């Protein structure tokens, strides 16, 4: 139900995660314009988008155009489709761009394809609060462009407050890396995160954060940033628990 | 041994996932990360966002956000370099219709960390 979650207000009776702030996804001064199945609506950063409606652990996929305010007039910077990853106590945001303003001329929309994360929200576990011990395995997708098809796999040793995973099934071999064993730190607001390194062929090619969320710690979500003999590429992490 | 980079302070723009990577800092000669530029300000490529590097030298990009000026319409001059961008750094002159003039005796324009300087107008 992509059109709902564009026209129809927050409910809590709906699936969560129910709402998602618009941080990572829009630039202070800039617009972000989503379209699907009829619907329409302008955002806004720190604008709450609703992802209650969407359907869990599937990528929801809508139209986007980015435009920025120059001499009082909106012009358009890029276009393309915008992916939404839902999870119970996480969601995570991607841009897929197709057309990009032309670099020596503004007003002239250019076809080039990026792909980059965007937000990456939820009920955030508190570092204060996380299991003192236990083994916990996470199961989820891994996604990057042109390619949902990917399976992530990752540990965490609540004793030991460290985490290790896997990427696999991904069409670009390159992309299914390994998520070397990373230690897990209090954020800025107290927040359990995890951060380390990204290895291809036993060779360090990025890194990759994750966040924890839920209450009880029962999901994980960020992405990696992985260096391919073509390039820099991003994927989208998100797994859970058992239900 | 190679010195390794402490938080980057990217003027004029700043890293994504900031909340995650902070507790991480001072990072490894090798690590890199997605970054953004704020409104007005480029990547090197061109881009609002690009992948700053942490090098034997420091950052990488060193100045990671450029300023991007995007050429007025003039209301009573000639209008060949309407709606161009420029970098930070550029000139360009600026001509107007017979009568009209930049204030001040002036006829060259360049792109500056605050913008144009002086203000592209005719009279």
């Amino acid at each position: 139900g992509l059109a709902d979650a564009l026209t129809a207000p927050l409910d809590h009776k709906d699936k969560g995660l129910q709402s998602l702030t618009l941080d990572q996804s829009v630039r202070k001064n800039e617009k972000l314009k989503l379209a699907a199945q009829g619907a329409e609506k302008t955002y806004g950063n720190g604008d709450s988008l609703n992802t209650g409606k969407l359907k869990n652990d599937k990528v929801s996929r809508f139209d986007f155009i980015r435009q920025i305010e120059v001499d009082g007039q909106l012009i358009t910077l890029e276009s393309g489709e915008f992916q939404v990853y839902k999870q119970s106590h996480s969601a995570l945001t991607a841009f897929q761009t197709e057309q990009i303003q032309d670099s020596e001329h503004s007003g002239k929309m250019v076809a080039k394809r990026q792909f980059r994360i965007g937000d990456i929200a939820g009920e955030h576990t508190s570092f204060d609060k996380l299991p003192e011990g236990g083994r916990a395995t996470y199961r989820g997708t891994a996604f990057g462009s042109d390619d949902a098809g990917g399976k992530l796999t990752y540990t965490i040793d609540f004793a030991a407050k460290q985490g290790n995973g896997k990427i696999e099934h991904l069409k670009s071999p390159e992309l299914n890396v390994d998520l070397a064993a990373a230690d897990i730190k209090p954020d800025g607001k107290r927040h359990a995160v995890i951060s380390g390194s990204v290895l291809y062929n036993q060779a360090a090619k990025g890194s990759y954060s994750l966040g924890i969320f839920g209450g009880k710690a029962q999901e994980v979500a960020g992405s990696a940033a992985v260096k391919t003999v073509n390039g820099i590429r991003h994927i989208g992490l998100a797994a859970k628990q058992e239900l | 041994t190679l010195k390794p980079c402490d938080y980057p302070d990217i003027k004029h723009g700043g890293l994504y996932h900031e909340n995650m990577r902070r507790p991480y800092f001072p990072v490894a000669v090798g690590k890199y990360y997605s970054y953004y530029c704020d409104e007005h300000f480029e990547t090197p490529s061109g881009s609002y966002w690009d992948h700053i590097h942490c090098t034997q030298d420091g950052w990488s990009p060193a100045v990671p956000c450029l300023r991007k000026c995007y050429f007025p319409y003039l209301e009573n001059g000639y209008n060949q370099n309407h709606g161009r961008k420029f970098v930070q750094g550029k000139s360009i002159d600026v001509a107007c219709h017979p009568g009209y003039a930049l204030p001040k005796a002036q006829t060259t324009v360049t792109c500056m960390e605050n913008g144009w300087s002086p203000t592209p107008r005719c009279i």
